[PDB]
């Protein structure tokens, strides 16, 4: 809930992070928008 | 002449309450701007 220069696993970007309610399956690391741009991520240190 | 007019305004009201396609002149002008923007967002997925 602040704007940040985030980087997960080398997927660098800029944005405000938030608690999602998407259910990524165990094999999925990233969720994508209609523009092939990442709009959700699972954190690699806590699996939320 | 008043009864025919009042009845014809009644037929307009019921016709507009019944068919969808008559306003297609306006709905198509909304659909074309929406489709043009959906296409412009999709092009952010092209590798070029
Ligand atoms: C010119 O056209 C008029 C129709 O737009 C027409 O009016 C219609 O006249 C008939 C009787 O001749 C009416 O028929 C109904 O009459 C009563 C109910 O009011 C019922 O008992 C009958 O069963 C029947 O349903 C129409 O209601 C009436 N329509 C309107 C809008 O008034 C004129 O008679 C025509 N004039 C001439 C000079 O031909
Ligand atoms: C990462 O660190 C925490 C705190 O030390 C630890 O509890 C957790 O097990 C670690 N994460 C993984 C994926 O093991």
């Amino acid at each position: 809930n602040k704007c940040v220069n985030f980087n997960f696993n080398g997927l660098t970007g800029t944005g405000v992070l938030t608690e999602s309610n998407k259910k990524f399956l165990p094999f999925q690391q990233f969720g994508r928008d209609i523009a092939d741009t990442t709009d959700a991520v699972r954190d690699p240190q806590t699996l939320e | 002449i008043a009864n025919q007019f009042n009845s014809a305004i009644g037929k307009i009201q019921d016709s507009l309450s019944s068919t969808a396609s008559a306003l297609g002149k306006l709905q198509d002008v909304v659909n074309q701007n929406a489709q043009a923007l959906n296409t412009l967002v999709k092009q952010l997925s092209s590798n070029f």
